[PDB]
């Protein structure tokens, strides 16, 4: 039985953690909804 | 139950102690997580229960109690905010610039950042504060870290 509970509001912060990079992926996306990398 | 719109928490006490098995926002009345987070199964919110209403496998989604009430989308320029809820851990927010996952059926942005299975459903915002998808669905690069799409559902 799962169940839920509060974390929190949605909103932006300013002046957040900056980080993470950006790559550009060709992918391919099955039936399950499982994402592969196409190489 | 709480019907409050915000980020919340997805547990489970089936396994050892109480696990977090992923993350979802509520948002006019709506409960919306990703499909390997639930498995469509119905939630429950202090006394209260929620009953799946849509969802499907292939885009990994699913909303409870309403059809799916977000639309916005990542602008394709603009940098973005993972607002992570890890397991046993405070919400964070933590701003990044998306890549891109090009597929045979168009492209989608992708967050390069790594959180435990568990943050799987947590949203990504835009500068407006509006929700452009959730964050756990992706793949595994070389280095064996994670890049996640932005999944995001179709508002009816
Ligand atoms: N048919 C869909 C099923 C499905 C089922 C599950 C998922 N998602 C995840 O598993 C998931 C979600 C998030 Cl937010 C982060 C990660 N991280 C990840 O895989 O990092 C590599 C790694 C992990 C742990 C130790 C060492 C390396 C995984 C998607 C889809």
């Amino acid at each position: 039985d799962m169940y839920i509970e509060r974390a929190g509001d949605i909103t932006w912060e300013k002046d957040a953690e900056v980080t993470g990079n950006s790559p550009r992926l060709d992918v391919a996306l099955d039936e399950s909804g499982d994402f592969s990398l196409v190489e | 139950g709480e019907t409050t719109d915000g980020v919340y928490r997805v547990m489970t006490r089936r396994l050892l102690g109480s696990t977090q098995v992923g993350v979802g926002v509520m948002q006019e009345g709506v409960f919306h997580t990703m499909w390997h987070v639930t498995k469509g199964a119905a939630l429950r919110s202090g006394e209260g229960r929620l009953d799946p209403y849509w969802g499907d496998v292939k885009q990994d989604l699913v909303s409870y109690c309403g059809p799916w009430k977000l639309d916005a989308a990542w602008d394709g320029l603009s940098e973005v905010q993972l607002l992570a809820v890890p397991p046993g851990e405070r919400a964070k927010n933590i701003q990044t610039l998306p890549g891109i996952f090009k597929t045979k059926d168009g492209d989608i942005g992708a967050v390069a950042l790594d959180y435990p299975a568990g943050t799987s459903g947590s949203p990504i915002l835009d500068k407006c504060g509006r929700v452009i998808g959730l964050y756990g669905n992706g793949v595994v690069i070389k280095n064996g870290s994670y890049v996640s799409a932005i999944t995001q559902g179709k508002r009816e």
